[PDB]
């Protein structure tokens, strides 16, 4: 509605639609970066006059497929090891210190972790 | 040729002995997003891909604002 | 130094007059590069955001060895220039 | 004067055949385009490493001749011009002379990176950055060099365009 | 040989628990761990602020993030220098994070304009955008330190920018060409027909000296003399006066502070007025026998002072008691007057009181030392005084001028701008000074221009261009000559060299780049004969760029 | 090996006077082929026009002083003669050679963008 489409936000107040061709992505309306040019603005160009908007490339936004994934938990330890969760075809191994009391994402995958005790506190 | 689905497209090229419908689940691709119907190359039609710049202009102009003499 | 070598280098007329070359020192050697254009040095392409340019000397840097060697070159080509003395 | 132009009459590429003439001049267009679709005679304008692939299409593995493709050296006898390889500045005036001598109809295929937009030598003092600055292009084949199948795919797509020609119906309906 | 194992030993030890964060490191391309684990090593094998993206996971320790804090800086105006000191990416800058890579950035050597020090800095740009500013070494002025204000106001040039001419039609500016803008000024100029004192010109803190000189010629050919900066000097002529150089310059310069004994703070907050020099005093104050006395509004400092009080009458008993006796005893005494003096009501009392103590002794002024100095805070005041761009009559400052032409001027709230006057603002931002305007002419950011600036020590430092001005903006002075043809007051200057040619007639020091022309001991004493509350509210709202900077919005 | 038509050995001339006579003959050689350059390249300008442009070319740079730089200017001008007479440059380059080409006040340059 000419307000969120051209503004960057953490989430979307409205429920997105897969069939709206003015959204930034099928699964998200507002862009996920301050410098990212809104899709509604870009499609208002000379070269989209006769080109069909339906067939244009609209990959699903990354910043949503991660937040659907439930947060991983660690039991009786304060170091989280993540190396892509795929074997030797992943990101370099990183160790995540769990001293802080919230969900700390991985360096590359974006996966979030926790401890055994703070499982009830972080989920709040 | 672009109508050939990418999974089979590697099989038709003699790069694999395992057809894409015979893959073991430990090897397949598992995606969190829907996998709709295959779409070929869309040249010479109005559905052709159009490039555009994904970045906002680096300079932001000033909004006109006036406050009168006290 | 007295030689009008610009008639044999084939460089365009604009290098002799409308361009300024800086002789600086980044830590043991000296370099020469041309100062940027007033306008048209870098404009954002309206298609894909490419950093367009009309200055053809933007990518050129000459690695010298000694200061007087660089000054000899600039006078030889008939180049306008100025020298930036590094801070001690 | 008296004038009344409708508004819902569609464009030529979308206009369906209505009367019997619209089927007659579609027959002439298909018959004439089928002749040009099959007798696809490019010109051997190999310039650089892209030219090796253009030879391998004629090789027994792919055999361009099976599709009715017979390279003709002279521009007069060639209705296509596959610009393969780097187009240097020293060549660009010569390329225009070769292109302008092709009798109509004429098509140009740009194969490889150098012919498309400059390629590896895009920042060279003596390389035309894309042959599209000199001759109009109808299809671009990407590669370095494009595989012998990629050129065939590029040929096929241009063939699919030629079979879409509607010249003799255009006279009846758009002229 | 045997020695090489030492490099292969320390290198191996450091890379033991180190994270494999090189692709995701903010400064992964220039850390002195990689470049020193290659040449010498083997081959096989909480948060502290909205400014420093701390990650101690990447530390190698050495406590250089600790040793510096308790030595130089000591809620710290200089804590951002820790970013440039830690070699590894343990402490990286937050505003710049994840935006650029060192192998791509283009570097230019230029100067700061936020304060009157004009410290040498290095700017790392990317096309038509400035990414980060880093300090470049200069022992004469700064020596590797720049305050958080300078290096975190970079993004202030990416918003609020004036990119087009603007014209007022009602109460809202509109987008209008340069042809109409240069005519709407001249069209309305003769609608009101200003008289000799009905034309006013105010020069801002960030206005360069080329515009300052070139504006006078345009002003003079239209017959006006109501020209000065956007200060609040109660005395209409400057109390020090633009007559002699020594009246308003750091005759000692910065390189003559570490060899001082007694320092007097004449109503100033050096922590908030010059952060680079504030630590310089703190560095001396640690090992030396330095004695500094506070005379002015009370404040909080990294170091204690020989504090006296808060009033002017505190200084009355200073130069005659033991407070001033040590000034006589000092072989190299220091007197510093901040930019907050001329603003005060008793500014005239300041110079007569002190210069009487500088005309009395002889050890204060030696063939190698000058005990009296000024500490201004703007980068255009000294340039104004060295060119005589100031009025010399209270009557002229009282005129209800019909045509006020602003040139970078913002602090003009206490300036009585008549409501009916014709106000034209030329600048490079939309801020307080912009609202008052009628026809706006976009200028240039200091990085986008070759502008010759003069610091508070009298040193003439220019700038080398980094980027083109945004939009269709032009150079600062080029508008004035362009505006000259539209008023019949055309100036004979047609290129930037001629603007420097005009500076030759102004003074000989203006054409000496990075060269300071002092005041001779045989004349500076004659300039002494002429004489016979902290000025800053918000540290992060001082100049135009800071106010419009999104980063400083995290400093409040 | 047999050198091509209108070739000369590259020689470092060590006389001021000899270079003067070499140039004078060269200028006549261009004028002798004035008719050919029109017919060879199909130029739109008549024979007198080419001589006028050739004269504008020769008049332009007659005041050079350095003998070491005299030979270089005579060497390359020989190549220009050899390239043109042998009909080596394409038609377009000669047409554009003669088709190349007062300034404006500061207000005019300030408004549009100058340089
Ligand atoms: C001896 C001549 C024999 C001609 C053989 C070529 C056939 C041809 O040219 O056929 C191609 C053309 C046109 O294509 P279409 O498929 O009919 O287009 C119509 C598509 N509808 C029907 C789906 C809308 O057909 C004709 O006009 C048929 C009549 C001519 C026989
Ligand atoms: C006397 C003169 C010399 C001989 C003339 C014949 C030369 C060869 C003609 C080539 C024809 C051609 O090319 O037809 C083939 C092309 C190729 O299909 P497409 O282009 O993709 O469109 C077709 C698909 N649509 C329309 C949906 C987009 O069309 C056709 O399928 C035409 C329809 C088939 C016609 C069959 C019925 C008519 C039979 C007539 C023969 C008894
Ligand atoms: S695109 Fe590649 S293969 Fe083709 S000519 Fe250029 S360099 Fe050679
Ligand atoms: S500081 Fe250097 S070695 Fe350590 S993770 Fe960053 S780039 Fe790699
Ligand atoms: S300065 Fe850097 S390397 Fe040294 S102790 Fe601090 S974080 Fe570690
Ligand atoms: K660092
Ligand atoms: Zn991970």
């Amino acid at each position: 509605s000419t307000k969120e489409l051209t503004t960057a936000r953490i989430k979307d107040i409205s429920k997105p639609d897969e069939n709206n061709l003015q959204q930034q992505a099928p699964n998200r309306i507002s862009p996920w970066s301050k410098s990212q040019k809104p899709r509604a603005e870009a499609q208002d160009n000379v070269r989209f006059a006769v080109k069909d908007l339906a067939k244009q490339p609209r990959p699903y936004a990354a910043i949503d497929l991660i937040y659907k994934q439930p947060i991983r938990y660690i039991e009786h330890d304060n170091v989280a090891v993540c190396d892509g969760n795929g074997g030797a075809q992943g990101h370099p191994k990183v160790y995540i210190n769990l001293d802080q009391n919230k969900a700390i994402p991985c360096g590359y995958c974006g996966l979030r972790f926790a401890q055994a005790a703070f499982k009830e506190d972080i989920e709040s | 040729m672009s109508e050939v689905e990418p999974g089979w497209h590697y099989w038709l090229a003699y790069g694999t002995d395992v057809p894409p419908n015979q893959l073991k689940p430990e090897e397949k691709s598992v995606r969190a997003y829907p996998v709709k119907k295959h779409v070929p190359n869309l040249t010479y039609t109005d559905g052709a891909y159009v490039p555009y710049n994904t970045a906002r202009p680096k300079c932001a102009t000033w909004d006109p604002k006036v406050t009168e003499r006290p | 130094t007295d030689l009008a070598k610009e008639l044999v280098s084939g460089a365009p007329k604009e290098l002799i007059t409308e361009r300024v070359a800086r002789i600086y020192q980044e830590t043991e050697t000296w370099k020469i590069d041309w100062d940027i254009l007033n306008k048209g040095n870098r404009w954002e392409n309206d298609l894909m955001g490419y950093q367009s340019s009309s200055d053809y000397m933007q990518g050129t840097i000459l690695k010298f060895d000694t200061r007087e060697g660089a000054i000899r070159f600039a006078k030889g080509q008939g180049w306008d220039y100025y020298i930036q003395e590094p801070k001690v | 004067y008296s004038s009344d132009l409708p508004t819902d009459i569609p464009v030529l590429s979308k206009r369906p055949h209505t009367n019997l003439l619209d089927y007659t001049f579609t027959t002439f267009d298909k018959m004439k385009n089928w002749a040009r679709k099959s007798s696809f005679w490019p010109m051997t304008f190999g310039l650089a490493c892209c030219a090796v692939e253009m030879m391998h299409v004629s090789a027994p593995r792919y055999d361009q001749d099976r599709l009715g493709i017979i390279f003709r050296a002279s521009p007069r006898q060639s209705d296509i011009m596959i610009v393969a390889g780097t187009v240097t500045n020293k060549m660009a005036p010569a390329l225009r002379q070769v292109y302008d001598q092709m009798p109509y109809p004429r098509w140009v295929i740009s194969m490889g990176s150098c012919a498309n937009g400059g390629g590896y030598y895009h920042y060279s003092y003596s390389v035309v950055r894309g042959v599209d600055r000199i001759v109009p292009v109808d299809i671009y084949v990407p590669g370095c060099p494009p595989t012998s199948e990629a050129l065939m795919y590029g040929v096929f797509q241009l063939q699919k365009k030629m079979m879409d020609g509607q010249t003799h119906r255009m006279w009846y309906r758009s002229y | 040989p045997k020695i090489k194992k030492a490099r292969e030993g320390v290198t191996e030890m450091l890379l033991e628990n180190h994270p494999l964060d090189c692709p995701v490191c903010d400064q992964g391309g220039e850390c002195d761990l990689q470049e020193q684990s290659l040449r010498y090593g083997s081959d096989r094998g909480k948060a502290i602020g909205p400014l420093i993206k701390t990650s101690m996971n990447r530390c190698i320790h050495c406590t250089r993030c600790v040793r510096f804090l308790n030595d130089v800086a000591g809620n710290s105006e200089l804590s951002a220098n820790v970013i440039d000191l830690c070699p590894v990416g343990a402490l990286t800058s937050k505003p710049y994070a994840f935006r650029a890579r060192p192998w791509e950035l283009k570097r230019t050597e230029t100067i700061d304009v936020h304060d009157a020090l004009g410290s040498n800095v290095r700017v790392d740009t990317r096309g038509i955008e400035v990414m980060r500013v880093l300090p470049r070494l200069n022992d004469e002025i700064n020596e590797e330190w720049i305050s958080d204000k300078t290096r975190f106001a970079c993004d202030g040039l990416k918003t609020q920018r004036l990119t087009k001419p603007l014209i007022r039609q009602g109460n809202t500016f509109v987008d209008a060409t340069w042809e109409e803008a240069l005519a709407t000024i001249a069209e309305g100029f003769q609608k009101v027909q200003p008289k000799e004192n009905e034309i006013k010109a105010i020069v801002g803190s960030l206005t360069d000296l080329e515009s300052i000189v070139a504006l006078k010629d345009l002003v003079n050919k239209l017959g006006s003399e109501n020209v000065s900066t956007d200060g609040d000097a109660t005395t209409v002529p400057p109390a020090h006066g633009a007559d002699f150089r020594s009246n308003y310059i750091f005759n000692s310069t910065i390189d003559n502070i570490e060899e001082a004994d007694q320092i007097l703070l004449v109503g100033t907050n050096p922590r908030h007025e010059a952060a680079v020099l504030n630590a310089r005093i703190r560095k001396v104050w640690l090992r030396s026998d330095l004695e500094v006395h506070h005379v002015g509004e009370e404040f909080d400092s990294t170091f204690e002072l020989n504090h006296l009080g808060s009033d002017v009458n505190a200084l009355a008993k200073a130069l005659t008691g033991e407070v001033g006796k040590k000034l006589s005893e000092a072989s190299k005494p220091l007197i510093i007057i901040g930019s907050g003096v001329t603003e005060t009501q008793d500014a005239e009392a300041v110079y007569a009181t002190v210069a009487k103590f500088v005309t009395s002794n002889a050890n204060i002024v030696t063939p190698e030392w000058n005990g009296f100095n000024l500490l201004h805070r703007e980068a255009s005041r000294v340039g104004a005084l060295d060119v005589g761009f100031t009025t010399q009559s209270p009557e002229v400052a009282n005129t209800k001028a019909k045509f006020i032409y602003l040139l970078g001027a913002d602090e003009i709230v206490n300036k009585d701008i008549p409501k009916d006057a014709f106000v034209v603002y030329q600048g490079h931002h939309g801020d307080l000074g912009a609202s008052f305007a009628d026809v706006i002419l976009p200028g240039s950011a200091y990085t986008e221009k070759t502008a010759t600036y003069v610091n508070t020590e009298g040193r003439v430092q220019s700038t080398r261009a980094a980027t083109n001005p945004p939009g269709v903006a032009r150079e600062d002075w080029m508008i004035i000559r362009a505006l000259s043809e539209y008023l019949g007051a055309t100036l004979p200057y047609d290129n930037l060299y001629e603007m420097r040619s005009r500076l030759a007639d102004v003074a000989p020091h203006l054409l000496r780049h990075e060269v300071v022309e002092p005041v001779s001991e045989g004349i500076a004493k004659v300039g002494f004969q002429s004489l016979v509350k902290n000025p800053i509210e918000n540290f992060y709202f001082t100049d135009v760029i800071s106010k419009s900077s999104p980063t400083m919005a995290k400093c409040v | 090996t047999n050198p091509t038509a209108f070739a000369q050995t590259t020689r470092y001339v060590k006389d001021s006077t000899e270079m003067r006579t070499l140039v004078l003959n060269l200028y006549r050689r261009y004028l002798r082929h004035s008719r050919g350059f029109v017919n060879n390249y199909n130029l739109d300008i008549p024979a007198s026009q080419v001589r006028t442009k050739i004269r504008q070319e020769f008049e332009r740079q007659r005041f050079v002083k350095d003998l070491p730089l005299k030979n270089v200017l005579y060497m390359k001008a020989q190549m220009e003669f050899q390239e043109l007479v042998n009909f080596w440059k394409q038609q377009c380059h000669v047409m554009q050679y003669f088709e190349s080409i007062k300034g404006d006040s500061f207000v005019q340059k300030f408004l549009k963008g100058a340089q």
